[PDB]
């Protein structure tokens, strides 16, 4: 058992590396995501404007 | 042991959560930013409008 505790404590800490990345990439794909679906209305209001 | 390693399981656990919390809530964040940009230009419109009435 006194071995098995430390496997995983350093499965844990493999786990937390992965997860932490994990939030920093989604992080970038969640606001790049947005932009990319409201940009037609921001592009869609401004061409109102001449019509 | 099992002590040993439940204290460094919640510690991890704390910026699991935290760095998840912020992942978890940064959608909206920008979809407030990019509404700020649109709002402008969609009443934009009512001021070109009226100027041509």
């Amino acid at each position: 058992l006194d071995v098995k505790f430390m496997a995983d404590t350093k499965i844990a800490d493999s786990k937390r590396a992965f997860e932490l990345q994990k939030s920093a990439f989604s992080e970038e794909v969640n606001i790049k995501t947005a932009e990319a679906q409201l940009a037609y209305e921001l592009q869609g209001a401004r061409e109102q404007q001449k019509i | 042991a099992q002590r040993d390693y439940e204290l460094k399981k919640a510690a991890y656990d704390i910026e699991v959560n935290t760095r998840r919390a912020q992942a978890d809530l940064a959608y909206q964040l920008q979809v407030a930013k990019t509404k700020q940009q649109i709002e402008e230009q969609r009443v934009q419109v009512q001021v070109v409008e009226r100027a041509q009435q």
